[PDB]
This record gives structure tokens, C-alpha cells and sequence, in this order.
């Protein structure tokens, strides 16, 4: 789920 | 308009180029897809708290100059990013 996270920059 | 130009600096291109193509000029938001794939790739994260990035025994470490750092930290992610790039 790192992409999720990732995906709020 | 809100785009951002950049060039990275050598170390920076040397990380961008493991996972995608090399250009004279990226946008801000190509490297930040660029960093996650790096980030993702190497599983730098943590596998049970996938929002905390350790980075400190990789490239990444040398770059951002900081052992670790947390994906919602936006401000120091961005301002480590743009210590490795001049903005054109």
C-alpha cells in the first residue's frame, strides 16, 4: 500500500 | 503555468536512470513518480508500516542526507528533492 501513501505528494 | 522544470543533479539522474528514462529536463512531478518506483522497487519501506522509508544504507540516504523519513512528511520530502535539482 506504499503507492497509496505515495500517491499524496 | 503550476508545472515545475527541473535537472537534477548527478546523483539524483544516476537514481532516476535505475528506473526510467534519461532527459536533460524533468517535470517536479516525474521525479516524484520516479522516486516512489525507486522507493517501491528497492522495498526501501517498511513491509508492516509501508509509510516510513528507510533509506539510510541506499542512494536515496546519501541524497536526502537523513537515515529515514515518513511518506506524509510532504514539506521535507519536497525540499530534500529540490536540494538535488536546480529548477530551470
Amino acid at each position: 500500500r506504499f503507492m497509496d501513501y505515495w500517491e499524496g505528494l | 503555468e503550476q508545472e515545475t522544470l527541473v535537472r537534477p543533479k548527478p546523483l539524483l539522474l544516476k537514481l532516476l536512470k535505475s528506473v526510467g528514462a534519461q532527459k536533460d529536463t524533468y517535470t517536479m512531478k516525474e521525479v516524484l513518480f520516479y522516486l516512489g518506483q525507486y522507493i517501491m522497487t528497492k522495498r526501501l519501506y517498511d513491509e508492516k508500516q509501508q509509510h516510513i522509508v528507510y533509506c539510510s544504507n541506499d542512494l536515496l540516504g546519501d541524497l536526502f542526507g537523513v537515515p529515514s523519513f515518513s511518506v506524509k512528511e510532504h514539506r521535507k520530502i519536497y525540499t530534500m528533492i529540490y536540494r538535488n535539482l536546480v529548477v530551470v
